[PDB]
């Protein structure tokens, strides 16, 4: 069982997210917060599988949150709505190990955190310089 | 002597530099609301209608619950996008004016207007009765006139707003043409109501003269 | 000073223009985005409502109609993505690229080197810049008879700082400010910028804004 803990300030989202993963037969939503720093308070003291975070949040960023958890043995996904730029170079010199899209299909969120899990890099093509 | 035209022209050249500057300050601030607003709510109504899918079986009261949400999410999401302009000021009318347009140009008759001499500050009613009238004007140019041109003037005069629609056809209503239950009449009583007025002149192609109170 | 009380009215009524292109502005954004997502979003709203009328009655039709809401949705946000990057402009790091390319395609030595990049500049001020960059290059390839053109962006203390130097000669008169020095002026000293020229050795062109 994959334990996962959530970092989404929205909190309809949040919740959507929460649901949408514990529908999962190998996964487990261990805990879930608002910002930054209730990522990296829970990660470093609970220490779940993986961190599913947002980048703007507020207080710290999951951004922030996942630079001050680059050492720690969690596996970092960031989910974002929209590719602001250097977001995606700061993401990987973080060591983050998925940058993804939050409306891309819940299939493919389970799949990455799988994947993420296998010791794979699950960033989103849409989120790199495109086209 | 003219030299002057060329250095009001130097003046106006500036002045609008300096209005895409300001335009695109503001296109700026929009896209940042858009960001939150229609991004933040999009990817709410994709994720809940992913989640609304998958309890169809499971949990078909949930499935529900969701949608119901998806729904209200979408149907504000289209209401911040009218609240983007938090005015209204003179808005129907202006709508109006692209329908007349395609309007004529579809039917192959010359539009002649000055969009930027256009009023606002006029009630929504009296706007939208302007808008009635304004459309009935043009429908009875296309249908009836055979004109080859259509001139509208909108006038905000002391406390009337003005609606002159002519055209270059030739008449074609009898010694009366304000019959009961068209558009003539229709106009005149529904302006008259208004406490508006609508005169007619038939000479030289045809021309409606429609005013109401500003209010 | 009664002098404090004139800038009052001054900003006012600057304030009061200002709103009258701003109002503009919004009517024409408004009347384009309700006409590329106004129905997408009045659909997804009728077919989720749908959607729900069948969950009981029809679950296969629920889930079909369920697809295209998610569907329809996707590609909405798609488009949005794509509006939104629009509406704000060229990019300092972009326009920097371009002049790459017009100074190598014109035979221009082109020498930059990244010091002291802008770590935060607003998107106004950055789309500013951009143009005004653009237009001393265009200059330097139309005009100068260059062989090189240096070009250093620095945020040094409140301002970004851009020089753009040529080793051509310059060709304007004495008061060359009429067209492109004058409107890079105006346009960076309304952002309480400034734009200041030396044509001595070639042409040298420093343009600041704050940041
Ligand atoms: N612009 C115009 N040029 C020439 N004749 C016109 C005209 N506008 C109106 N007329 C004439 O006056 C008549 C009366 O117009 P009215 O608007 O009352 O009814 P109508 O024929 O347009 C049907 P309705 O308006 O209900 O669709 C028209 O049938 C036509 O003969
Ligand atoms: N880098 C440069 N090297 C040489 N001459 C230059 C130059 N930049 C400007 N000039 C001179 O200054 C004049 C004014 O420049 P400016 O950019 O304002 O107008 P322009 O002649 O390029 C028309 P526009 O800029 O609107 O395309 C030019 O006509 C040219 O003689
Ligand atoms: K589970
Ligand atoms: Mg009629
Ligand atoms: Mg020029």
């Amino acid at each position: 069982m994959i334990s996962i803990f959530i970092a989404e300030d929205q909190q309809m989202l949040l919740g959507a997210l929460g649901s949408l993963l514990n529908l999962e037969d190998d996964m487990e939503v261990v805990g879930k917060g608002t910002t930054g720093q209730d990522a990296v308070d829970f990660v470093k003291k609970r220490q779940p599988d993986v961190c599913i975070m947002d980048i703007e949040m507020p207080g710290k960023t999951g951004l922030e949150a996942a630079e001050e958890l680059k050492d720690t043995g969690c596996k970092i996904i960031i989910l974002t709505t929209f590719a602001r730029p250097g977001y995606f170079q700061r993401a990987i010199k973080a060591g983050v190990k998925g940058y993804l899209l939050k409306d891309s299909p819940s299939e493919e969120l389970a799949n990455a955190i799988r994947s993420v899990m296998n010791g794979k890099r699950i960033y989103a093509p849409e989120l790199m310089e495109d086209l | 002597r003219k030299e002057r035209e060329r250095l009001e022209e130097k003046l106006e050249d500036a002045n609008e530099r300096i209005a895409e500057l300001v335009k695109l300050e503001e296109r700026q601030r929009i896209a940042r609301d858009l960001e939150d607003t229609l991004g933040q709510k999009l990817s709410l109504i994709g994720l809940k209608s992913d989640l609304a899918r998958k309890l169809i079986y499971k949990d078909p009261e949930q499935a529900a619950r969701e949608l119901k949400s998806v729904q209200q999410t979408a149907r504000t999401s289209l209401n911040e996008v009218r609240k983007i302009v938090s005015s209204m000021k003179g808005i129907r009318l202006k709508d109006e004016l692209i329908n007349i347009k395609q309007i004529l140009e579809a039917a192959d008759i010359m539009f002649i207007y000055e969009e930027e001499k256009w009023p606002e500050n006029i009630s929504l009613l009296n706007e939208n009765i302007l808008s009635m009238c304004l459309k009935e004007a043009v429908t009875n140019v296309v249908k009836h006139s055979q004109a080859k041109t259509c001139r509208v003037d909108i006038q905000q005069l002391w406390k009337e707003v003005v609606i002159t629609v002519s055209d270059d056809g030739t008449f074609k209503g009898e010694e009366n043409s304000f019959s009961k239950g068209h558009g003539l009449l229709g106009m005149r009583e529904r302006l008259e109501f208004a406490n508006g007025s609508l005169h007619i002149d038939t000479e030289n192609g045809t021309k409606l003269t429609m005013a109401i109170p500003n209010n």
